[PDB]
RNA sequence: AGGGCGAAGCCAGAGGAAACUCUGGUGGAGGUCCGUAGCGGUCCUGACGUGCAAAUCGGUCGUCCGACCUGGGUAUAGGGG
RNA sequence: AGUGCGGUAACGCGACCGAUCCCGGAGAAGCCGGCGGGAGCCCCGGGGAGAGUUCUCUUUUCUUUGUGAAGGGCAGGGCGC
RNA sequence: GCCCUUGAAAAUCCGGGGGAGAGGGUGUAAAUCUCGCGCCGGGCCGUACCCAUAUCCGCAGCAGGUCUCCAAGGUGAACAG
C-alpha cells in the first residue's frame, strides 16, 4: 500500500503546499542543495579545462 | 640603492628566484651574485653564505625582508633568495 | 591458518614431527589439502583431481590421511 | 555594511551586554581573530593560540606576545629603551 | 531488525567499551570489540607536527610484538626523527664547525699580531 | 552565631586552590658558578599556557654543568620571547630582552620582571600578565639597588638579585570587558572558589556583621580597625580614607 | 531529536575619479528563539487529602550548547560544615 | 677482508652485536560545527525456496536468501613525505 | 570555530644518540630489540537471576525514586503525536 503510494509520490501527487509540514529548507535544505550545484558546475568546468575546450585563464 | 639596480637586471637580465633553483645556480657555477632576505633562515643563509665561498660569488644581503625583496623582483610573491645569472645592463654587479 | 602454493612445500610441513592428520576436501574444482600443525593449520589448494589422486599417494609413514565427507 | 550598519564582529551578542560594552568588545575581538604576519617567514599566518602566545602555522614559531595582539605597545616601547641601553653600556 | 547487546559487563560506552557490527557465519549480527587506534610516534624535532613515514602506528604495548624494521628506518636517527630534521641537523651541525674553525683561525692571527 | 564565609576560606577545604593542570611552578634558573660568574645559554623549546594565570610560560632548557644532562626551567615569558631563541643567563649575560641577569648589573631605567626580592629566590616580584619592575638606582658600596614596582612602592634590593629584562607577556588582559557571568565563572574555576560573590548586606545577621534589618543597609560604618578580631574585620579594613 | 533567526570571514556583479558603497550569494556565530529526551515545577489555589504517595497524579507550564544534566570516587562535621 | 644489503630520495627488504649514560616518542587528551569515506539497518529492481490471498483482480503480497578472529593479497581513504 | 575555560597522571612499551665492551681466526665464533618453525606453563577471587508499574530504596508485589547499551515500517521537519 506504501509502495503504491509512492509511486504516486513520484508522479508529483500528495505534495502541494497542503501537505507540507516542514520548511521548505528542512524538507531540502539550501545548503545541500548549494553543494550539489558547486560540484556539478565545478565537475563540468574542470572536465572542460581537461579537454583542451577551455584554456586555464577562461576556466580560473 | 639596490632596488634601482634590481629593477634594471629584472627587466633585462637573466636571473633566478628562491633557495631551490639559486643553489643550483650557484652549484652550476653560472650565478654570479647572490640576494639574501633579512628574514631568511638562519640555518639556510649560512648554508647559501658556505656555497658562495665555495663558488667564488658574491652574496649581497639584502635591506629588506623576503616580502620587500619580492615587491623588489616586481613579483607579487615573496622572494627570500635570489641570484642574478647575467645583469641586463646593470651595475647590480660593480 | 596458512595457504601453500607449492606441492613440495605442503609435502615438507607434512613430513615434520609436530603435523599429524592431513585431512583431504574433495570440494569439486578444488580438492584442499588441510595438513595441521603443533601452530597452525596449512591447507593447500590442488585445482587438478588426478594430481590430488597423485599426491594421495605420496603423503608418508601412516599420517591419519582422515579424507572428509 | 553589506549585512550590518554598525555593529560587525559584536553583531553575536545580539542585544544583550549593552552598546558601549558592546562598542568596546568590538576592538579587541577584531584584533584577537585576526591573522597578523610572521616576521619570521613572512606569511600572514600568526594566530593567537592562548592569550599572551601567538602562532605563526608554518613558521611554527610560538610567540609570546600580548593578550588581545600580537605586539603590546609597552611591549615595543620596553624593546627600544633595552636596545638603547645595551648600546650606551657596551659601546 | 536485530538489536543486539554488549557482550561484556561494562554497560557504559566508554573508551574501553567501544564495538563494531560483524556479521557472523552463524548469520547473527553480534559485537566485536575494538582495539584503540595506534599512533605513529611524532619527531624529536619537535617543530614538524607531521607523525613520522615507515612506523607500524599501533598502541605501544604492541610494539614489544612487532619486529625492529617496523619500529623504525634506515637512516641516521631513524624513526625517532623526521629526515627534513636530519639534513637539516646535519648541514648546521657542519656549518657552525666551520664557523668555530674560522673563529680559532681569527683568535691564533689576533694573538700572532699582538 | 556563624562563622563567616571569609573565616572559613583559612581551613582550605573547599577553598583551597585548583592545580591539577596548572604546568608547574614558573621560576627563575637557581644559581651556581656559571650564573654567578659568567653566563650559561638556554634555549626555548616552547612557549605554554598555564591555566590560572596571565601570563604565559617558557620551557627553557639548558645544559647541567656537572652532569650530561638537559636540565629545564619554567620562566614566565617575557614579551616578544619566541620558541628557537636562545636565553643567556648570568652576571656576563648581554643586556637584551629574555635575558636574565642582576639588577646591579643592569643600568638605570632598565625595565625587568620576575625580579627576585630576596637573593637566590628564584623570581618573585612583577610577574602577573602585563607587569614589570624598574631598576631605579644603586649604591655600589652597600651592594644595594632601589627597584620601582608596579604598585608604585620604591623598594629596596640587594644588587645581586636577579631579574628577567623586559616585561611580562599578555598585557593589557584586563581591557576586554567579562560581560557573560558564564565568562567570569570559567576564569574562576580553573583557579579556586571565590567568584559569585555575596554581598554581607544580603546576609542574616549571624553569618556576617552587615547582616539582617528591614532594609538591605550596613547600619555600622563599614571602614574598620585593623586590631579587630577575625568576624568583625570586614568592608574597608584600616581605611586610611574611603570616598572617590 | 527536528526547526527558526542568519554575526564575522569569503565570492561575484553594479556603481564610484577616489573613499568606499549597493545588489545577489556563500558562511554558520550566539550564557540566540521555537521544541523533543533530559533537568525543572508556573497556574488550575484541578485530582488526591484515614492518599498510590509522611508531598504523589493530570493537564498547563519554565528551560533545553551552558553559570547545562548526570553516575562513581574524593574533600569539608555540629556554635562546626 | 667479512657486527646484512637495496634505492637519487621519501624509504625498502625476514633477521642484522652491544652496557651504564643520554634524548625522544607512545601511553596522553576540551567542546562545537561542516564535509568526506567505511560498515549495520532501511529502500528499490529483479532471481530462487517456502507462505497467505484468489467471489473478481493481482508474473501476488509475506518470510527467508550466511561467513568469526589471526594471517596474506587488493580496493578505498589520508599524508604538513 | 570557541575560550581572561587551553581541556589528567602514572604503570607499562618502544625508537634514536652514543660506543664501554664481546666474538672467531678463514670454517667457524660470539651475536640475533630474531626471522621462521618446535617444547613447557599461566595460580588466586567474581561468574545463578532480578535490574523494576512484583527480586533494589521508600514499613508492602506502593502511580514515588534509581546510572547505561541496542533501537524496525508508515505519515511527517522530526527519537513529536
Ligand atoms: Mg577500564
Ligand atoms: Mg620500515
Ligand atoms: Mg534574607
Ligand atoms: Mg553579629
Ligand atoms: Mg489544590
Ligand atoms: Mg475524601
Ligand atoms: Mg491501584
Ligand atoms: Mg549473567
Ligand atoms: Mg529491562
Ligand atoms: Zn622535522
Amino acid at each position: 500500500r506504501c509502495r503504491k503510494n509512492t509511486l504516486a509520490r513520484r508522479k508529483g501527487r500528495h505534495m502541494g503546499i497542503g501537505k507540507r509540514k516542514g520548511t521548505a529548507n528542512a524538507r531540502m535544505p539550501e545548503k545541500v542543495t548549494w553543494m550539489r550545484r558547486m560540484r556539478i558546475l565545478r565537475r563540468l568546468l574542470r572536465r572542460y579545462r581537461e579537454s583542451k575546450k577551455i584554456d586555464r585563464h577562461m576556466y580560473h | 640603492s639596490i632596488n634601482s639596480r634590481l629593477q634594471l637586471v629584472m627587466k633585462s637580465g637573466k636571473y633566478v628566484l628562491g633557495y631551490k633553483q639559486t643553489l643550483k645556480m650557484i652549484r652550476q657555477g653560472k650565478a654570479k651574485l647572490v640576494i639574501l632576505a633579512n628574514n631568511c633562515p638562519a640555518l639556510r643563509k649560512s648554508e647559501i653564505e658556505y656555497y658562495a665561498m665555495l663558488a667564488k660569488t658574491g652574496v649581497h644581503h639584502y635591506s629588506g625582508n623576503n616580502i620587500e625583496l619580492g615587491t623588489a623582483c616586481g613579483k607579487y610573491y615573496r622572494v627570500c633568495t635570489l641570484a642574478i645569472i647575467d645583469p641586463g645592463d646593470s651595475d647590480i654587479i660593480r | 591458518p596458512r595457504k601453500i602454493e607449492e606441492i613440495k612445500d605442503f609435502l615438507l610441513t607434512a613430513r615434520r614431527k609436530d603435523a599429524k592428520s592431513v585431512k583431504i576436501k574433495k570440494n569439486k574444482d578444488n580438492v584442499k589439502f588441510k595438513v595441521r600443525c603443533s601452530r597452525y593449520l596449512y591447507t593447500l589448494v590442488i585445482t587438478d583431481k588426478e594430481k590430488a589422486e597423485k599426491l594421495k599417494q605420496s603423503l608418508p609413514p601412516g599420517l591419519a590421511v582422515k579424507e572428509l565427507k | 555594511a553589506k549585512r550590518t550598519k554598525k555593529v560587525g564582529i559584536v553583531g553575536k551578542y545580539g542585544t544583550r551586554y549593552g552598546a558601549s560594552l558592546r562598542k568596546m568588545v568590538k576592538k579587541i575581538e577584531i584584533s584577537q581573530h585576526a591573522k597578523y604576519t610572521c616576521s619570521f617567514c613572512g606569511k600572514t599566518k600568526m594566530k593567537r593560540r592562548a592569550v599572551g602566545i601567538w602562532h605563526c602555522g608554518s613558521c611554527m614559531k610560538t610567540v609570546a606576545g600580548g593578550a588581545w595582539t600580537y605586539n603590546t605597545t609597552s611591549a615595543v616601547t620596553v624593546k627600544s629603551a633595552i636596545r638603547r641601553l645595551k648600546e650606551l653600556k657596551d659601546q | 531488525v536485530q538489536r543486539l547487546t554488549y557482550r561484556r559487563r561494562l554497560s557504559y560506552n566508554t573508551a574501553s567499551n567501544k564495538t563494531r557490527l560483524s556479521r557472523t557465519p552463524g548469520n547473527r549480527i553480534v559485537y566485536l570489540y575494538t582495539k584503540k587506534v595506534g599512533k605513529a610516534p611524532k619527531s624529536a624535532c619537535g617543530v614538524c607536527p607531521g607523525r613520522l613515514r615507515g612506523v607500524r602506528a599501533v598502541r605501544p604495548k604492541v610494539l614489544m610484538r612487532l619486529s625492529k624494521t617496523k619500529k623504525h628506518v634506515s637512516r641516521a636517527y631513524g624513526g625517532s626523527m623526521c629526515a627534513k630534521c636530519v639534513r637539516d641537523r646535519i648541514k648546521r651541525a657542519f656549518l657552525i664547525e666551520e664557523q668555530k674553525i674560522v673563529v680559532k683561525v681569527l683568535k691564533a692571527q689576533a694573538q700572532s699580531q699582538k | 552565631g556563624r562563622v563567616i564565609r571569609g573565616q572559613r576560606k583559612g581551613a582550605g577545604s573547599v577553598f583551597r586552590a585548583h592545580v591539577k593542570h596548572r604546568k608547574g611552578a614558573a621560576r627563575l634558573r637557581a644559581v651556581d658558578f656559571a650564573e654567578r660568574h659568567g653566563y650559561i645559554k638556554g634555549i626555548v623549546k616552547d612557549i605554554i599556557h598555564d591555566p590560572g594565570r596571565g601570563a604565559p610560560l617558557a620551557k627553557v632548557v639548558f645544559r647541567d654543568p656537572y652532569r650530561f644532562k638537559k636540565r629545564t626551567e619554567l620562566f614566565i615569558a617575557a614579551e616578544g620571547i619566541h620558541t628557537g631563541q636562545f636565553v643567556y643567563c648570568g652576571k656576563k649575560a648581554q643586556l637584551n630582552i629574555g635575558n636574565v641577569l642582576p639588577v646591579g648589573t643592569m643600568p638605570e631605567g632598565t625595565i625587568v620582571c620576575c625580579l627576585e626580592e630576596k637573593p637566590g629566590d628564584r623570581g618573585k616580584l612583577a610577574r602577573a600578565s602585563g607587569n614589570y619592575a624598574t631598576v631605579i638606582s644603586h649604591n655600589p658600596e652597600t651592594k644595594k639597588t632601589r627597584v620601582k614596582l608596579p604598585s608604585g612602592s620604591k623598594k629596596v634590593i640587594s644588587s645581586a638579585n636577579r631579574a628577567v629584562v623586559g616585561v611580562v607577556a599578555g598585557g593589557g588582559r584586563i581591557d576586554k570587558p567579562i560581560l557573560k557571568a558564564g565568562r567570569a565563572y570559567h576564569k574562576y574555576k580553573a583557579k579556586r572558589n571565590c567568584w559569585p560573590r555575596v554581598r554581607g548586606v544580603a546576609m542574616n545577621p549571624v553569618e556576617h556583621p552587615f547582616g539582617g534589618g528591614n532594609h538591605q543597609h550596613i547600619g555600622k560604618p563599614s571602614t574598620i580597625r585593623r586590631d579587630a578580631p577575625a568576624g568583625r574585620k570586614v568592608g574597608l579594613i584600616a581605611a586610611r580614607r574611603t570616598g572617590r
